[PDB]
């Protein structure tokens, strides 16, 4: 029944003490965080109070989409030497910094996302070339699925990779997906191997690689420019914004404090250290 | 990143005055808080003037103070230090930093100064 | 089959014979089949802290000298 | 009344039992007391052998020996417990296989010693590497240092034999070695075991994973890491040492599916 | 009861007088505004009035948008030896006259702002060269997030700053912010110091500005041209437009009367002279 | 969950089984969750300006020699 | 029940609070707690002021060095909560005051430690002189030390200076400075500090006065002395030494009769 835009408690009004009642003491041993008010140590006078905590429920949390990547798309000519450059991206949300620390404060959990596409546009060589409007195509291949291999082959005949055509100059693009884990939550951290090493057996096909599991793995974005070669070469960029929604978590964390180095959890030297100097005696 | 484009030094001798300009490249407006140095040939590299950008207001180095006064180009980013009665001793590489700032709390010293000059040198020659 | 709710008034415009006073209510009508699609309600509720704060399997009366 | 104590306790599973007379009570990790899985969560459909008594009880894991160079000891679940008679046997005679856990970290001075030791249950506790160049390498048998567990570190060294690397953890303390800060551990289910008030800690953690059961040998739950808050000083002595011993005990535990044995290839 | 949109007390007929009650008179000493009615002194027929205030209530005083800024970004060729010009501009009101002048005649307030956003580009450089229609990002980075220091670096992977993404050629954008002081009202004039000087401490340490104070920070507003570099160098502007609602005002001060000189309340010399010249005897 | 009020109307077409007479009424309906953002209703409220005019202790009657 | 002890307690009194695991209970004064002024007994006519909170506070007095040689420490009142933030203002800003005293006297030693002090009320506490020569002589500023204080001494030494003299009191300890016996001091409220025992002493002081409000700059209303009952000994230590402290609050404190501000000449 306490939602999340409920009024926090109303502090009470107390006056002088001389009891038995300890209040003020604890023993952080047990383990038990103490759990005193205001009006517990010293006098309060009543205050009904109107805060509430609204903007910080695990849904407010998360509510901002956020960068994951740039993916790099361009249709050179058709003169060219160089292959018409199609992106392939793996959806993992570790790529960036931002979205991962956010997400790191908790073990597990359930989110259907949503995502945004803005795709940005450019000319490279100074020639007052011309470029009629793009039209950028957006291939989800799930885990499994032919991953494209030229700009132009069958895999993209789309028979049942769900895709978006996109045109440029219109509002950015967007998509749900529902919960796609094959778990019961997503692993943000797992602790343990794939493929454990048999006694006999060779320590190759024994092993794997720690904290890897398929239990984040979710497939491949293929992007590519769908307007045949143009005598004037343009690239094009295509960031992807992720915004979780009907989020849910478990199992709070400590913020990772130490800059991140690659999938893992993982730390690189010379970057080990947080804090900064401060005296114990200036305040 | 901030850039502070400084300018111009030179060893005039003795009572002289010049002149530094230093600018925003930078967004110069309510953060930067320029502020003036000079390193004493490897003693030495101490905090002449500072002036805050939103108000204009200016304090010194007890060394310079009168003499050497800190002057501001608002409009077109830049922040002088007119040089007055360059001494001898006026003979040291000159800094122009500039941090961020507290709002409402005026620049000094012991404020900034997260981005570094270009340590245009003026020197002072001797008799 | 739409969801009428309310809104938390903040700032009170100077009226309240349509805004201000009255209880403030918006609509929202689902449009796809799918739920990954609803736009996030933000009516969640709260709990208590007691599941990470007070993990003592023997209840803690804090009055009282916490290891007796 | 019957002056019962929050300092005396006495843990019964199975056919063991630890008492105890300076205890700081306990915690039942997250507020869950661990349970067997569910017919609303089942998933696999085979009958589940419940080993009960057979494997519900204290096993005592290796003692270690706490002095002032001590930066700390980390332990894995299941793995820890994976030579304890027959939960150890019914460990590796399965694919599936969820259990709780009850750790009683024993260790006591004197009123003349000082010192404290925090012992910090961390769920899917992954720990860093020893590489700089190579991420998340790690191999399985450094991964799982079984009963006799592995060591926090004051720094970090990097593993420099590309040829034949070492491919092991290197854990900093201050870190609580997947990097992140100390001071923040306090997040996790845990006590703390000061000297001056108690002997020994007691933490009840229900099983906690992504699945409703899953693959003992591969995937680890839980993590028990103990580190020195306060270190260890006596006396006037330059060479103080107390022991500090884990008895740990799986509790609900119950596997699926039957097959032959693993032979985990551990060295 | 009384809506602003309610006709004016109709005028009363009133005919001759000889009484010893004396409207007319007052003693502006007391401080009270004399009272009167067209009837009051003069004769009057009786008249139903149909004028109403309607249009001059507190909220439609503030409600036309009005202009707060203008943003300055750019998108340079790559080739270029001077670095991608992004404008980062602090949230204050106080930056033009006209809203300033508005927002003046009161002491304190509260208003949910709706922020709207026009931009308009244009070339430089006189070469035929093109550029493909390009997409601005505004975001809102609050009092102490990290303000961007590269036109592309991690700052902007908006993980939490709420932000906008505007295709040039479509109809301007908008966003709506509550009421987000850290007090009761927003302050318009903040009469003292942030920091009182103590005698046991240097001046320097104990010195601040007068009038200013954190009730009016709000962070700052961050522009730049997503698409990367191109060719020709392309300059754009961002007007951004601030229409009060859902306002509320207290304390009546009088009208700002000499050119505003900063964002004080302060004046520079010359400007120190308002009102022009007439002669006492001529109507 | 819309919000029908009524316009008051000023030019009067030559109406009224539609236009004209028949008071005028429109149909507003909030689209957002926050308050911050639904459009101004503008059917704001009034108050007398004694709270400024008549700002004296003892209520003043017009009538009567004000300093008494 | 939930294990409530008569050692260990509470006080809180507007800002501060006093908590205390060795206490060895607590004292109310001829069994009256404090009070206001009663309109039965009520006197001058102005409205009172009752400054609470802003008074009401616990201020703690400078601490005091007690060794081997330690003959007593006395203090007065309100005279040493003269220099108490803003019960020291009030009470320069009236001409009338009462006001009540919860005296806290901490001082802590170890199971190692032994010793006596005896923490005493007396209400009235006019002491001795020190010269032979001239009765009831000594002057305002030896007699209002402030939040100093000053000390007992096992010898009266007379004042010999009739040219300038010292005009200062010369308590003697075993005679409670104002020639009785110690031995029945005991009849004063009162607790002991024993070391074996606990470590702090708690008396609760309803004002007591001829008047029903008087002076507060003129007339010291009550008098806390601290003697050593049984000397200082530890270990087999030649120069043991533990600090004592006084924290003294005052209680349902009014003062009538604001003036102008009286600033004493206390040198
Ligand atoms: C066409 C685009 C469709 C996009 C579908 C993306 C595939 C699902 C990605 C889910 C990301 C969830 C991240 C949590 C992973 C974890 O920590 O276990
Ligand atoms: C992405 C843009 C979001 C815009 C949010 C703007 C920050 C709030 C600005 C509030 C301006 C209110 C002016 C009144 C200040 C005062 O006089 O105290």
């Amino acid at each position: 029944a306490a939602t999340s835009r409920d009024a926090l408690p109303n502090t009470e009004a107390s006056g002088p003490t001389h009891s038995k009642e300890i209040p003020a003491l604890t023993a952080v041993e047990t383990g038990a965080t103490n759990p005193l008010v205001p009006s517990d140590t010293v006098q309060t006078r009543h205050v009904v109070q109107h805060r509430s905590r609204s903007e910080s429920s695990i849904e407010s949390f998360f509510a901002r989409g956020a960068c994951v990547t740039i993916m790099t798309v361009d249709n050179p000519a058709s003169t060219t030497n160089k292959d018409k450059l199609f992106a392939v991206w793996k959806i993992t949300y570790k790529d960036t910094v931002q979205l991962r620390r956010k997400l790191e404060f908790f073990t597990y959990s359930r989110f259907d996302m949503e995502l945004t596409f803005v795709v940005t546009a450019n000319f490279t060589e100074t020639n007052n070339g011309h470029a009629l409007n793009q039209v950028y195509q957006i291939m989800y291949v799930p885990p499994g699925a032919p991953v494209p291999e030229k700009w132009d082959d069958y895999t993209w005949q789309t028979s049942s990779n769900p895709s978006i055509f996109y045109t440029y100059g219109t509002a950015p693009a967007r998509i749900s997906v529902p919960y796609v884990g094959i778990s019961n939550a997503y692993s943000h951290f797992y602790d343990g191997f794939s493929k454990v090493p048999l006694k006999d057996q060779s320590a190759a096909l024994g092993d794997s690689l720690y904290g890897a599991a398929s239990l984040n793995d979710f497939g491949i974005l293929a992007v590519r420019v769908v307007n045949d070669h143009n005598p004037t070469k343009v690239t094009s960029k295509i960031r992807v914004y992720l915004k979780p929604k009907h989020i849910r978590v478990w199992c709070p964390r400590p913020p990772r404090a130490v800059a991140y180095y690659g999938p893992g959890v993982d730390y690189k030297d010379g970057t080990l250290t947080p804090l900064s100097t401060k005296d114990l005696t200036t305040y | 990143q901030v850039q502070l484009q400084e300018s111009g030094g030179g060893s005039v001798q003795a009572g002289g005055s010049l002149r530094l300009s230093c600018a925003a490249s930078g967004y110069q407006y309510s953060l930067l808080c320029m502020a003036w140095f000079r390193q004493v040939l490897g003693e030495g590299r101490e905090g002449v003037a500072f002036i805050t950008t939103y108000n204009g207001a200016m304090r010194y180095a007890d060394t310079v103070k009168g003499r050497f006064t800190v002057s501001q180009d608002k409009d077109k980013n830049t922040v002088y230090l007119q040089m007055n009665s360059l001494k001898p001793e006026d003979t040291a590489i000159y800094y122009c930093a500039a941090g961020r700032w507290r709002f409402g709390d005026i620049c000094h010293e012991g404020s900034g100064y997260n981005y570094w000059g270009q340590g245009t040198q003026v020197t002072v020659s001797s008799h | 089959g739409a969801q009428v709710s309310s809104q938390k008034v903040g700032a009170h415009e100077n009226s309240n014979r349509a805004y201000g006073g009255s209880t403030i209510n918006y609509t929202t009508i689902n449009y796809y089949r799918d739920s990954a699609s609803n736009a996030a309600s933000k009516q969640d509720f709260s709990q208590d802290p007691s599941k990470f704060t007070e993990p003592i399997k023997d209840v803690l009366i804090k009055t009282a000298p916490m290891l007796n | 009344a019957c002056g019962y104590s929050d300092r005396v306790l006495q843990l019964t599973l199975g056919n063991s039992t630890i008492t105890t007379q300076e205890a700081a009570n306990s915690v039942v990790a997250y507020g869950r007391w661990p349970e067997y899985l569910r017919d609303s969560e089942a998933n696999p459909v085979d009958q589940p052998t419940e080993p009960d008594v057979a494997a519900c009880r204290f096993y005592t894991l290796d003692t270690v020996s706490w002095t002032k160079e001590s930066r700390g000891w980390w332990w894995k679940l299941p793995d820890a417990l994976r030579d304890m008679g027959l939960f150890g046997q019914n460990m590796y005679y399965h694919y599936l296989g969820r259990s709780g856990y009850t750790v009683h970290v024993q260790c006591n001075a004197s009123k003349f010693h000082q010192g404290a030791l925090g012992v910090f249950a961390v769920p899917e506790m992954c720990l860093a590497g020893d590489s700089n160049t190579t991420t998340m390498h790690t191999s399985y048998q450094n991964a799982n240092p079984g009963e006799k567990g592995g060591t926090f570190t004051g720094t970090f060294t990097p593993d420099n034999n590309q040829t034949s690397p070492a491919r092991r953890f290197c854990p900093v303390d201050y870190l609580l070695g997947n990097g992140t800060l100390l001071g923040n551990a306090f997040v996790f289910p845990h006590q703390i075991i000061n000297l001056r008030t108690n002997n020994c800690a007691t933490l009840v953690l229900p099983y906690v994973n992504s699945l409703s059961i899953d693959s003992m040998v591969k995937h680890n739950n839980w993590g028990i890491a103990i580190l020195p808050l306060a270190p260890l000083n006596f006396a006037s002595e330059s060479s103080p040492e107390i022991p500090i011993t884990l008895t740990i005990a799986p509790m609900c535990c119950e596997f699926n599916g039957l097959r032959n044995i693993t032979l985990p290839r551990l060295q």
